């Protein structure tokens, strides 16, 4: 999971 | 302020390909000369400008069988159908002309672009 | 010896979401309490172990309406349906418990994992 | 396009  | 799962789109496409290989929820047959290819209308539309136009048409959206132009090569179509469900294109010296022609007909602009680049190099 | 188009899976998912927003080729309604959500069976199956089981069942595969367990919160479902079609999860302090419970019920293991991680941190 |  990432910060888009 | 959403978070994103990097592998989600790839995992969705992988599962759609698994459904295709097992013939699950396929709702159309694409006829190319004598050859028949089962697929999901939504995946075809998502990948191709031609299928997008066909299945948004109020009459054609309901057809279970679609016949392609007789000039379309079944192998070129098969390579493009595999690309639609995997992101992988089996581009070879012996098939590049049939793949480019089929991609132009199917309106798959990114495949047309790489075929034009690979032809120019040779 | 294939070549790969990096953005293909993301572009396919983006187009499937555009079809969803325009209600094109949607073939099922998911009922959550009073709320109704239109979707594509294939996308639901590709994202959820629960929908995969439902739509591979010879009787349920043909249903146009699926009613979820009454404990399922419509907002939690809406957030998860958006994640299925975009890879983006709108996880917030006020919704995390409903999102985790809905993801456990829908069998969306990667969402369950991030919810468990975010809860542990707080 | 890349070599996968
Ligand atoms: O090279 C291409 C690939 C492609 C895909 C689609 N399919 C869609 C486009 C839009 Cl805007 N919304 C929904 C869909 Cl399914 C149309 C044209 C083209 N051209
Ligand atoms: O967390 C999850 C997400 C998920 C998706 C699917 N869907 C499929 C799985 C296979 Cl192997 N082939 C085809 C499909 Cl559509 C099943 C279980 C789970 N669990
Ligand atoms: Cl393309
Ligand atoms: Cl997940």
């Amino acid at each position: 999971w990432v910060i888009p | 302020s959403c978070i994103q799962f990097t592998r989600h789109a790839s995992d969705v496409l992988l599962n759609l390909n698994r459904l295709r290989s097992r013939d699950i929820l396929t709702d159309v047959v694409i006829v190319v000369s004598r050859e028949q290819f089962r697929a999901h209308k939504t995946v075809l539309m998502a990948c191709s400008g031609l299928f997008y136009s066909i299945f948004t048409d109020q009459l054609k959206c309901n057809l279970s069988v679609i016949n392609l132009d007789p000039e379309i090569n079944p192998e070129g179509f098969c390579i493009l159908l595999d690309f639609m469900y995997t992101s992988r294109l089996n581009l070879r010296e012996g098939n590049i002309m049939a793949v480019m022609a089929t991609a132009m007909y199917l309106q798959m602009e990114h495949v047309v672009d790489t075929c034009r680049k690979f032809i120019k190099a040779s």
